[PDB]
């Protein structure tokens, strides 16, 4: 069925590098773009980037510029996101989402989404 | 009184279909019967018949054009019938023992290996010369034990030299019964109605040059240059450029390679980059600078006019995450290139001394994404030195922002399809329908 | 700019009910075809109506939306127990603040 | 068959692969088939009335 | 081990990627894809 896994993860400290999956199954994984978007306890959504993994091509939004990287082994049909230089308020919980089914060409919007996975972080122990 | 029905044979009128199409060359003698087929083609005429039309309107798409899927398969079926009958290098994954180049503190090193021959119990020992972009360490812990990069997971086929990779124009001809309509208007922003139509035989010639980021020996502008995308408002969509006047760049690798070939079984050959001679040396690409900023003067003026009369434009190299679309690809007198093009989206703008590029050179590509399959170059003799029109651009829009007048634009390799878009555009398959009915006062005589 | 949106409008069970928002019309036009996606407390988000005037497949269709000439509506005909999640607004790639729809026990 | 297999890949060249069956994990039994009895009965009767 | 059998656990040399090294694998094989070759009598098998 068309679904998308994640993996959960720990709680991690300021100053860490946070490591995200997304596995896909089903539909063919190098035909349509993947989104990542976040969401904050208590407020609204907030888009992160694309990436193509058809060829590798990204593009992330200016808030995050310079401090997320974004990657694919289509060998397996797996993606990655990795993110370091951590602080307070990036705690959220993060999603991948594709565009599998629709009448529509256009990329956007997408339905489909997955379980997610909810990051948060603590200064001290 | 009451009315009859009549049938009318020649009627002209057309309905909007698909099919497909063959080829059509030129009259041309040549080391011949490159990967595009030209014997097996048909000879084009001398002069094509272009005939005008009046009164005629009807609509466009370049969006959903169904030429350039056809075109794309002919161009990988083609490319992969002409390899073939071609020799495999099975036996070439030997692990490898290979030394730096004695510079001092390099891109290439030599590495020996042992192969084998024509006689089934002898074996050899050669040596070769190989780049750093096509060898992958298997130790790491910590000695020098190399081998090569694709066959981990996929085969490998070499491209024996007698054919050529050179392009050469290819015009599509419809068959009899179909007919193709050429919009001739000065403003064709992509979608939607075009006064002047034409009909002619077929399309004059193509040439299908691999390029990313940057066309290349594309068609020119009239009067001014074009910004086409399909949807502007949305992050989704390449953006096309196309210039009025070409640049010129030149791409050179003053090197002097020399061919080794060794045997490596009953019939069979194997070419290699023996030895340099001379001085060891980065291939680079030259541009005009004053000429490059007055086209980008022109491109920005151009673009302002989708995005306010008054806003900041601002230029960002590519984002990466591969060795294809983030630097500029293609391929030049039998060699790939990849040339860095980092110094030439540094601007930003608001409200005789060249520039100069650096290249490095692969030789085991894995061209048309697939699995499978990868295809060895072999190396060109003497030194290679390549002129270019570079026309057109392919830009990607941005990220999200919040809120400002600074949005930027970064490029981006496309869908390797998109080069044929910027000659295609103006082209579309129709059908005929020649029968038709219309009333008017008849009685056949029965008699 | 970005798009904005009540935080939150009550609502009666059976009674039908409307929630309206839009930003500055030179950014939507009109034709930017905003949807509708509806965020479950604690699950994962689900399409209710993409672009403009059209259902998807798998849901109903008697709650609906539509497009004025200055301003996008989302009609809840027949409201249910079942309505107790937040509605957002989605461009392409701006959002909105969110809104939450409350029912009488 | 009511074992439980398992799918073990093994490389056998460059770009080729080579699966075979993993060491079963469960319980080593027969594969079978069943068959009901009356019903097999009633068609053979009815089989031999008709060739006869 | 099972004592006193429908299929047999057979190990043998393999290539590699690398035409130098070899590595030894092990598998599953079915009592009716195998046929003795010795015979006289130590267990030494092949395929059919
Ligand atoms: C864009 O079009 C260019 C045509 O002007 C083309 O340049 C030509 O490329 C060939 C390829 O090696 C060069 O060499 C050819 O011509 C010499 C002439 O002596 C022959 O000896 C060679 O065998 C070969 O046919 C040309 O010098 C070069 N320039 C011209 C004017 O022909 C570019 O290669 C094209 N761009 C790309 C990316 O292919
Ligand atoms: C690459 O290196 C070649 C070998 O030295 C050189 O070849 C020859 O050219 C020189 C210069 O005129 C001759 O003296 C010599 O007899 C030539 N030998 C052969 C076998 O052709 C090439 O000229 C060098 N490449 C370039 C571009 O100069
Ligand atoms: C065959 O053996 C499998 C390995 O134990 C077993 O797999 C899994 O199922 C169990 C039962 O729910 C899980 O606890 C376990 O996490 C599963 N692991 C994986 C990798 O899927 C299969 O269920 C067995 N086959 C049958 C039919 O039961
Ligand atoms: C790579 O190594 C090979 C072998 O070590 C070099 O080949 C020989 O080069 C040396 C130069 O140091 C000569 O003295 C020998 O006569 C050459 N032949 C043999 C059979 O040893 C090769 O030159 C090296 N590559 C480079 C670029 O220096
Ligand atoms: C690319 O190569 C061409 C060919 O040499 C250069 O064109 C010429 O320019 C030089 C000096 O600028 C003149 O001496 C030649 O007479 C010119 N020839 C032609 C046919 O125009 C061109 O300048 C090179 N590009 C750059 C950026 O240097
Ligand atoms: C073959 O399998 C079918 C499916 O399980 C069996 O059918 C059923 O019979 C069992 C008990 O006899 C019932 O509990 C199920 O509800 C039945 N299902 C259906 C769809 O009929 C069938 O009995 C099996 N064959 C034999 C000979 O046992
Ligand atoms: C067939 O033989 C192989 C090798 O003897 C068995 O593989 C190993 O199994 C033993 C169990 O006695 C383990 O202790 C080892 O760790 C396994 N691996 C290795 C590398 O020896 C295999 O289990 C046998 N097949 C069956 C069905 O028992
Ligand atoms: C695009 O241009 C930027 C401009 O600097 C390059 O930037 C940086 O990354 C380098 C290595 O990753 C660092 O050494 C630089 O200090 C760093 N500079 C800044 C201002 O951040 C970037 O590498 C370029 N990207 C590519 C793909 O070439
Ligand atoms: C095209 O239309 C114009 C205006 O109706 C008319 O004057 C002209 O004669 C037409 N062309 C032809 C070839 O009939
Ligand atoms: C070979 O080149 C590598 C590249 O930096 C270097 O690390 C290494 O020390 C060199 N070894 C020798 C023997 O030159
Ligand atoms: C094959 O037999 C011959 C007999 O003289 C022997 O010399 C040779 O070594 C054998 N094969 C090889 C390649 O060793
Ligand atoms: C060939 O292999 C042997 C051992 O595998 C090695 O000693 C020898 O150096 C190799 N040949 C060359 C030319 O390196
Ligand atoms: C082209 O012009 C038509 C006419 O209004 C318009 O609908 C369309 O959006 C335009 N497209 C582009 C890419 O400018
Ligand atoms: C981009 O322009 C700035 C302007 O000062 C310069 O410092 C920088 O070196 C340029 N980048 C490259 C890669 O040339
Ligand atoms: C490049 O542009 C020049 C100047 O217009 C022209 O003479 C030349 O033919 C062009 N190159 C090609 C391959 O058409
Ligand atoms: C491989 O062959 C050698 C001798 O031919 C043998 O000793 C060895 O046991 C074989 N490998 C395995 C895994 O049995
Ligand atoms: O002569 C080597 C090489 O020179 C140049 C072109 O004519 C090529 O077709 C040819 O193969």
């Amino acid at each position: 069925q068309v679904q998308l896994v994640q993996s959960g993860a720990e709680v991690k400290k300021p100053g860490a590098s946070v490591k995200v999956s997304c596995k896909a199954s089903g539909y063919t994984f190098t035909g349509y773009y993947m989104h990542w978007v976040r969401q904050a306890p208590g407020q609204g959504l907030e888009w992160m980037g694309w990436i193509n993994p058809n060829s590798g091509g990204t593009n992330y939004a200016q808030k995050f510029q310079g401090r997320v990287t974004m990657t694919r082994d289509t060998s397996i049909s797996t993606a990655y996101m990795e993110l370091s230089r951590l602080r307070s308020d990036d705690t959220a919980v993060y999603y991948c989402a594709t565009q599998v089914k629709l009448d529509s060409s256009a990329g956007y919007p997408f339905d489909i989404w997955g379980q997610g996975t909810m990051v948060t972080v603590s200064s001290a122990s | 009184e009451n009315l009859w029905v009549t049938v009318y044979y020649g009627v002209p009128v057309w309905k909007d279909a698909e099919t497909t199409l063959f080829c059509a060359s030129d009259a041309k003698a040549y080391k011949k019967h490159n990967v595009w087929a030209t014997h097996a083609c048909v000879p084009t005429d001398p002069n094509p018949q272009e005939i005008h039309l009046e009164n005629v309107t009807e609509e466009f798409n370049m969006w959903k054009n169904n030429m350039v899927e056809q075109m794309h398969t002919d161009i990988i079926s083609l490319w992969d019938q002409s390899l073939k009958p071609c020799v495999k290098l099975t036996p070439l994954c030997v692990t490898l023992q290979c030394t730096n180049v004695n510079i001092t503190d390099g891109e290439l090193k030599n590495c020996s290996f042992n192969m084998t021959t024509e006689l089934r119990d002898k074996r050899q020992k050669v040596h070769a010369l190989f780049y750093k972009l096509d060898i992958v360490p298997i130790n790491e812990n910590q000695n020098t034990s190399y081998r090569l990069i694709n066959c981990n997971t996929a085969a490998i086929t070499q491209a024996c030299p007698k054919v050529s990779f050179e392009p050469i124009p290819i015009h599509y001809c419809a068959p009899a019964g179909f007919a193709i309509l050429k919009c001739k208007d000065k403003k064709f922003n992509g979608t939607g109605p075009c006064p002047s139509v034409s009909t002619v035989q077929c399309t004059h010639g193509i040439k299908p040059v691999v390029s990313t980021q940057l066309l290349l020996n594309g068609s020119l502008a009239e009067e001014e240059v074009m910004i086409r995308s399909e949807d502007i408002r949305n992050n989704a969509k390449n953006i096309l450029v196309q210039f009025n006047t070409p640049v010129q760049i030149n791409c050179t690798r003053p090197n002097n390679n020399t061919r080794k070939s060794i045997r490596i079984g009953p019939g069979q050959w194997f070419y290699a980059t023996g030895d340099i001679i001379g001085d060891i040396r980065q291939a680079h690409c030259n541009v005009s600078k004053a000429t490059w900023n007055e086209t980008l003067g022109k491109v920005v003026k151009q673009l302002r006019k989708h995005f306010g009369n008054n806003t900041i434009i601002r230029f960002a190299n590519s984002s990466g995450g591969d060795l294809e679309v983030t630097t500029h690809s293609f391929n030049c007198g039998g060699e790939f290139f990849y040339c860095d093009t980092s110094g030439l989206f540094n601007s930003t703008w608001i409200s005789n001394d060249s520039i100069t590029l650096p290249c490095r050179i692969k030789q085991i590509i894995n061209m048309w994404q697939r699995i499978g399959q990868a295809m060895y170059a072999p190396p060109i003799q003497g030194v290679i030195r390549c002129v270019s029109n570079i026309t057109g651009l392919i830009l990607t829009r941005d990220g999200g922002s919040t809120d400002s007048t600074t949005e930027t634009f970064r490029p981006s390799g496309g869908d390797m399809r998109d080069n044929w878009r910027s000659e295609l555009y103006k082209y579309k398959v129709v059908k005929i329908e020649p029968l038709g009915v219309a009333p008017t006062r008849c009685k056949r005589r029965v008699v | 700019s970005a798009l904005t949106q009540p935080r939150s409008v009550s609502g009666s069970p059976g009674q039908s009910v409307t929630i309206s928002c839009t930003g500055t019309s030179s950014d939507v036009g009109g034709y930017n075809y905003v949807s509708w996606y509806q965020q479950h407390p604690g699950k994962a988000p689900k399409l209710m109506i993409y672009d403009v005037s059209k259902r998807p497949s798998g849901v109903p269709d008697r709650f609906s939306g539509s497009k004025s000439g200055n301003t996008a509506s989302l009609t809840i005909s027949g409201l249910q127990a079942e309505d107790e999640a937040d509605y957002y607004c989605s461009a392409f790639e701006y959002f909105g603040g969110g809104t939450k729809l409350t029912v009488l026990s």
